[PDB]
RNA sequence: ACCCGGUGAAAUUGAACUGGCCGUGAAGAUGCGGCCUACCCGUGGCAGGACGAAAAGACCCCGUGGAGCUUUACUGCAGCC
RNA sequence: GGAUGACCCCAGGCGGUAGGGGAGCGUUCCCGAUGCCGAUGAAGGCCGACCCGCGAGGGCGGCUGGAGGUAAGGGAAGUGC
RNA sequence: GCUGGGGCUAGGAGUGAAAAGCUAACCGAGCCCGGAGAUAGCUGGUUCUCCCCGAAAUGACUUUAGGGUCAGCCUCAGGCG
RNA sequence: CUGUUGGGAAGCAGCGCCAGAGAGGGUGAAAGCCCCGUAGGCGAAAGGUGGGGGGAUAGGUGAGGGUACCCGAGUACCCCGUGGUUCGUGGAGCCAUGGGGGAAUCUGGGCGGACCACCGCCUAAGGCUAAGUACUCCGGGUGACCGAUAGCGCACCAGUACCGUGAGGGAAAGGUGAAAAGAACCCCGGGAGGGGAGUGAAAUAGAGCCUGAAACCGUGGGCUUACAAGCAGUCACGGCCCCGAGGGGUUGUGGCGUGCCUAUUGAAGCAUGAGCCGGCGACUCACGGUCGUGGGCGAGCUUAAGCCGUUGAGGCGGAGGCGUAGGGAAACCGAGUCCGAACAGGGCGCAGCGGCCGCAAAGUCCGCGGCCGUGGACCCGAAACCGGGC
RNA sequence: GGGGGGAACCUGGGGAACUGAAACAUCUCAGUACCCAGAGGAGAGGAAAGAGAAAUCGACUCCCUGAGUAGCGGCGAGCGA
């Protein structure tokens, strides 16, 4: 295998789409973009996911709900990510947020909570949360579960 | 600073390519600005001179026209070869030109 | 050439 | 590695050298054979583990 | 420069799990003594925007 | 002004092998149709046409264009109380 | 049909502005290239009633020119009036 | 009264026996360089080839009406059949 | 080194050689070994530097107990007016401070987003401090950077000529040949120019110089034309000239035939642009997004800045990001959750193909393409507005 | 000792408008352009009357990230730790 052979698949590197460059190429003249408006000039229309025409647009005729925030900002309490029984059904042993970081399973700074869907291995789990599911399923089958702080 | 010669005048020197290849002749002029030398005897044109004071009957004379100094090579006053000069120190700690077939001296 | 010639007024078509 | 042997090579026009840790696929491809120190056949061997 | 979440959206609007948008109803911020319990009711009920607006309004909202 | 000798521009200019009538045609045709008339090329003259030249119409409208000016339009600022 | 463009057979579609889509040509530059074409003539120019291609183009030959040019296969754009 | 020489007053400023006059051959706000590639929902222009498909000039809303958003109508990929 | 073609060898041929050097540029064409270089080495009396090695100096240094002496003033602190911060008067703190009032010295005082308490953090109102950071007049190195309408405005005697009172504006213009061998001398001519001679491989390479396109101007030759109606062509036939059962040039007659572009419901149109030719001339890049697509990996995927290595070598770095769980304004709950008194109802949610292994895939990373957002964002064009100057 | 000069860079004192908000005034453009003073090979800043919830950290500058998050905003356009 030589460099003259080195080739990309077919559909990896595709021409580009170069427009005003003459009739035969069915895009010449007026570049695709039709006759005299707006749109047609350098600098086109205003932002087409909210410009309406001038009217009230459709998002700012829909009313606000809940709490936005005040200065200064958001209140710092306790994060709580949930892993479920299943997601565990790699490690034995014992399972800790450390230990679970590290999988790609809870992100940091967010205490672990465990949820029920799944099924419980006979494991020491040690976590800041679980719900009546998964603390009901784990007793059941065997592990211990351990509500640290 | 300044323009490198391996030639320098006076000395014989072998024209190894041209029209001449093959002479021998001695080193008449170098001219450094130009990279080139005059060698006698070669490169003979024909240099054509108004009716004038030091030409009456005018017409034609013959000159020496110039050659690169890369189509030249000096012959071993020793050895009696062309050669590359080499650059050999003395005791005295000077620095000569010397042959590069034998070891003989250039000056 | 950096003078131009004003151009003669419009016959007023009013 | 051995830098006495890759100054011996650097100038032959069919030689290209190259130290083990610059191991590079273009060079690879770019020659149609491969020479390798088993001391750098072992580095080959760590880098693609 | 990377782009900005319009606040308007974020404030009024939220992306669901498959990606619908959903919204309070309108029309019961006020002049609400004669209007029916049932048109007090079914407004205060969420409800799923048309997809051409919704796609429009997910524009809005890079980093949800 | 005209003719001969000397020097020798310009705006304008799609190309041109560039006639009349009655029609036709984006509604006023050298250029299409049917007729009629007409050998080729100039020079001095005249201005009816080439919707002749010149000036991206001043009028008029349009633009969520500009500028001056006004006031018991809005909103400020100097000033003054 | 043969077996996944490997060519053949039969039948049908194939006017086109805005515009959507597909496949190609050519320009400059990089890898291929310490290679290969080149003064027994490079690129550029001027012809051609010749060859290939639907075409954009590509050859080939003659004149000019006098020192550069650059493949199959890919890569990137100041890429065609 | 006319005039030479020497001076002073300028850009929202000066000067004006008042014409919005004049302030270096176009002044209802001088000239240069800069902000600057101001902005222009307007006019103009937009370059190689072949192949398949192929619109719209309507509705609603719009300080909107020769501009837009959404629908309608075109095209491409995948899926259904 | 030799031979050979050649004006010229470095081309081609024969036999060698160096290489820690086969980057590159020259030399009469194409050279590792001819020249300049390159690898690898070496080098400063004098001046500059010296962040590194060394020396020196300034300087630096404990407790207990008592005392309550000092600990930065128009300051803190409160109020008024404002500025800075993501904070536009907002529940508006913090930091700064123009005005008024105006303390204390550690049991003093400031802060932790009005305030108060508690719990804490920190010690205002004197000053100084390298490095890591920015820039490029200047020197050097390197380009999938330009190649004389390009690249700096300037490859060249250019911020010049010229323009403007002035601030200021602001060009055009590169190339003989390997070597001047740059054409002695003679002829026509006042000269300019030319004709011979001569140089050169070549002189329509002769300095008004490489190549030398097109518009444009002219001389010569073939066909053609003075009874003819025309977007100039096309189709047919005939004649004449040329090249050798065909082809090329020309055009007499007959047929047919309303330029190009733009804009338009509609132009040959008496609507727009263009005298003609040559060159310049307009959909891009960045970062983010959204689809699609070629690959890698897959409940995982992936690194940024840096660090090391190379000097067109790659590696390391897991900080972080996306994904793995949704629902709710939130508290919170969670395969559910929210409305509700509800076990009601509803809203938004939840659940591969083969034979333990293989193919696949959620996802994610990279490349590529289309489109979107922010930028001048397809190119050219105002009238104007502002700042500082003249 | 000072004075003056220096292409960008830097700190301080002052400080626009077009434009965007498809009008406009708050807002934007932007503490940008520009004027001025000062500085140096760099300038600024710098050794906690800090941060802000960790029963934590430990000067300052700079890069990555945190994050287009928290927030701010005619809760508009946008602005943005
Ligand atoms: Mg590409
Ligand atoms: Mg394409
Ligand atoms: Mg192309
Ligand atoms: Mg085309
Ligand atoms: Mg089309
Ligand atoms: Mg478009
Ligand atoms: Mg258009
Ligand atoms: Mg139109
Ligand atoms: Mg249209
Ligand atoms: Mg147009
Ligand atoms: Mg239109
Ligand atoms: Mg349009
Ligand atoms: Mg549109
Ligand atoms: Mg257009
Ligand atoms: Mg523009
Ligand atoms: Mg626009
Ligand atoms: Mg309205
Ligand atoms: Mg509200
Ligand atoms: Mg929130
Ligand atoms: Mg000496
Ligand atoms: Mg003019
Ligand atoms: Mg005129
Ligand atoms: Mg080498
Ligand atoms: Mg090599
Ligand atoms: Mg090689
Ligand atoms: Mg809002
Ligand atoms: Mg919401
Ligand atoms: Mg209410
Ligand atoms: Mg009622
Ligand atoms: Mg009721
Ligand atoms: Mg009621
Ligand atoms: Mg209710
Ligand atoms: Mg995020
Ligand atoms: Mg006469
Ligand atoms: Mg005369
Ligand atoms: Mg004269
Ligand atoms: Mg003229
Ligand atoms: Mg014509
Ligand atoms: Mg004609
Ligand atoms: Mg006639
Ligand atoms: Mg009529
Ligand atoms: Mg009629
Ligand atoms: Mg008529
Ligand atoms: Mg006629
Ligand atoms: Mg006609
Ligand atoms: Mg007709
Ligand atoms: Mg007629
Ligand atoms: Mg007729
Ligand atoms: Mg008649
Ligand atoms: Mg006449
Ligand atoms: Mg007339
Ligand atoms: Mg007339
Ligand atoms: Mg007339
Ligand atoms: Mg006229
Ligand atoms: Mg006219
Ligand atoms: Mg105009
Ligand atoms: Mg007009
Ligand atoms: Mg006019
Ligand atoms: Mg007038
Ligand atoms: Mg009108
Ligand atoms: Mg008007
Ligand atoms: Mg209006
Ligand atoms: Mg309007
Ligand atoms: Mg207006
Ligand atoms: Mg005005
Ligand atoms: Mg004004
Ligand atoms: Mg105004
Ligand atoms: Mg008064
Ligand atoms: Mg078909
Ligand atoms: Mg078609
Ligand atoms: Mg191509
Ligand atoms: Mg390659
Ligand atoms: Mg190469
Ligand atoms: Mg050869
Ligand atoms: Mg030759
Ligand atoms: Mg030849
Ligand atoms: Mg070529
Ligand atoms: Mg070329
Ligand atoms: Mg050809
Ligand atoms: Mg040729
Ligand atoms: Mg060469
Ligand atoms: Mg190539
Ligand atoms: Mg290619
Ligand atoms: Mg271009
Ligand atoms: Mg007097
Ligand atoms: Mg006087
Ligand atoms: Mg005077
Ligand atoms: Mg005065
Ligand atoms: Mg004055
Ligand atoms: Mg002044
Ligand atoms: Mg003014
Ligand atoms: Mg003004
Ligand atoms: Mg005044
Ligand atoms: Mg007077
Ligand atoms: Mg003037
Ligand atoms: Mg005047
Ligand atoms: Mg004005
Ligand atoms: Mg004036
Ligand atoms: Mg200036
Ligand atoms: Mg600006
Ligand atoms: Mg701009
Ligand atoms: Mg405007
Ligand atoms: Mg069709
Ligand atoms: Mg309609
Ligand atoms: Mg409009
Ligand atoms: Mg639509
Ligand atoms: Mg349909
Ligand atoms: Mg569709
Ligand atoms: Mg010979
Ligand atoms: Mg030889
Ligand atoms: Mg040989
Ligand atoms: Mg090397
Ligand atoms: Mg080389
Ligand atoms: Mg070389
Ligand atoms: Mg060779
Ligand atoms: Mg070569
Ligand atoms: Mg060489
Ligand atoms: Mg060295
Ligand atoms: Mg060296
Ligand atoms: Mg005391
Ligand atoms: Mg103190
Ligand atoms: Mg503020
Ligand atoms: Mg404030
Ligand atoms: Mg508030
Ligand atoms: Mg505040
Ligand atoms: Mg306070
Ligand atoms: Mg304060
Ligand atoms: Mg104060
Ligand atoms: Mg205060
Ligand atoms: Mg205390
Ligand atoms: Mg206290
Ligand atoms: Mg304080
Ligand atoms: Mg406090
Ligand atoms: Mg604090
Ligand atoms: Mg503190
Ligand atoms: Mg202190
Ligand atoms: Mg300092
Ligand atoms: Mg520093
Ligand atoms: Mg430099
Ligand atoms: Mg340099
Ligand atoms: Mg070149
Ligand atoms: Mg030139
Ligand atoms: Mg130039
Ligand atoms: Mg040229
Ligand atoms: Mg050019
Ligand atoms: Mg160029
Ligand atoms: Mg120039
Ligand atoms: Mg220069
Ligand atoms: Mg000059
Ligand atoms: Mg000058
Ligand atoms: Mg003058
Ligand atoms: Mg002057
Ligand atoms: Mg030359
Ligand atoms: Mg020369
Ligand atoms: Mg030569
Ligand atoms: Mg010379
Ligand atoms: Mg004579
Ligand atoms: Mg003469
Ligand atoms: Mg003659
Ligand atoms: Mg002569
Ligand atoms: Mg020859
Ligand atoms: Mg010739
Ligand atoms: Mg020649
Ligand atoms: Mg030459
Ligand atoms: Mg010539
Ligand atoms: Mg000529
Ligand atoms: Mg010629
Ligand atoms: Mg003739
Ligand atoms: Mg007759
Ligand atoms: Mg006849
Ligand atoms: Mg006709
Ligand atoms: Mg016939
Ligand atoms: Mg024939
Ligand atoms: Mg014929
Ligand atoms: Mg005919
Ligand atoms: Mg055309
Ligand atoms: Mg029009
Ligand atoms: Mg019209
Ligand atoms: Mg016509
Ligand atoms: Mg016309
Ligand atoms: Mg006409
Ligand atoms: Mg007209
Ligand atoms: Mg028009
Ligand atoms: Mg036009
Ligand atoms: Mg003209
Ligand atoms: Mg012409
Ligand atoms: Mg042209
Ligand atoms: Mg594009
Ligand atoms: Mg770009
Ligand atoms: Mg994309
Ligand atoms: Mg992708
Ligand atoms: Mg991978
Ligand atoms: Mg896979
Ligand atoms: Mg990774
Ligand atoms: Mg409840
Ligand atoms: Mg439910
Ligand atoms: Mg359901
Ligand atoms: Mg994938
Ligand atoms: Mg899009
Ligand atoms: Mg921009
Ligand atoms: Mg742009
Ligand atoms: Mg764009
Ligand atoms: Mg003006
Ligand atoms: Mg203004
Ligand atoms: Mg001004
Ligand atoms: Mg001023
Ligand atoms: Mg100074
Ligand atoms: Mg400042
Ligand atoms: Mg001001
Ligand atoms: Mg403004
Ligand atoms: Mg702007
Ligand atoms: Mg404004
Ligand atoms: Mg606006
Ligand atoms: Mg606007
Ligand atoms: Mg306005
Ligand atoms: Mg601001
Ligand atoms: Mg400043
Ligand atoms: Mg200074
Ligand atoms: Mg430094
Ligand atoms: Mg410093
Ligand atoms: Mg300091
Ligand atoms: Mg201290
Ligand atoms: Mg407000
Ligand atoms: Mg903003
Ligand atoms: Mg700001
Ligand atoms: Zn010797």
């Amino acid at each position: 295998m030589k460099l003259s052979d080195l080739r990309p698949n077919p559909g990896a590197n595709k021409r580009r789409k170069r427009v005003g460059r003459g009739p035969g190429s069915g895009h010449g003249k007026t570049a695709t973009r039709g006759h005299k408006g707006q749109k047609s000039r350098s600098g086109g229309l205003k932002d087409p996911r909210r410009f309406e025409g001038g009217r009230s647009t459709t998002l700012m005729r829909l009313p606000k709900r809940g709490m936005q925030g005040q200065v200064p900002g958001e209140i710092k309490r306790p994060r709580y990510q949930g892993v479920n029984l299943k997601d565990l059904a790699r490690f034995e042993g014992e399972v800790t947020p450390e230990l679970l970081v590290r999988a790609g399973l809870l992100k940091k700074g967010y205490r672990l909570k465990i949820l029920g869907e799944g099924e419980a291995k006979p494991l020491k789990v040690v976590a800041h949360a679980f719900s009546k599911s998964a603390l009901e399923k784990l007793k059941a089958a065997g592990g211990e579960p351990v509500l640290l702080e | 600073m300044r323009v490198k010669m391996h030639v320098k005048k006076g000395d014989t020197v072998l024209v190894a390519s041209g029209k001449y290849k093959g002479r021998v002749g001695k080193v008449k002029e170098v001219l450094p600005k130009k990279y080139a030398v005059i060698v006698e005897g070669v490169n003979i044109v024909k240099k054509a001179v108004r009716v004038s004071p030091k030409y009456p009957q005018g017409g034609f004379i013959e000159k020496e026209a110039p050659l690169h100094a890369s189509k030249v090579r000096p012959i071993c006053p020793a050895c009696g070869k062309p050669t590359r000069v080499r650059k050999k120190f003395l005791e005295n700690g000077k620095k000569i030109r010397v042959c590069a077939k034998c070891g003989g001296a250039l000056d | 050439p950096v003078y131009i010639p004003r151009p003669r007024p419009p016959h007023p078509r009013l | 590695g051995n830098e006495l042997v890759r100054r011996a090579a650097r100038n032959l026009p069919w030689v290209v050298t190259l130290a083990p840790e610059g191991l590079n696929v273009y060079d690879i491809v770019r020659t149609e054979r491969l020479v390798m120190d088993l001391d750098a056949w072992e580095v080959f061997q760590n880098r693609i583990g | 420069p990377k782009m900005k979440t319009h606040k308007g959206a974020k404030k009024r609007v939220k992306i669901t799990a498959s990606g619908k948008v959903v919204a309070m109803k309108t029309g019961k911020r006020h002049l609400n003594w004669q209007k029916s319990g049932k048109e007090i009711r079914q407004k205060g009920r969420k409800f799923v925007l048309a997809k051409p607006e919704a796609e429009r309004i997910k524009l809005l909202l890079p980093y949800e």
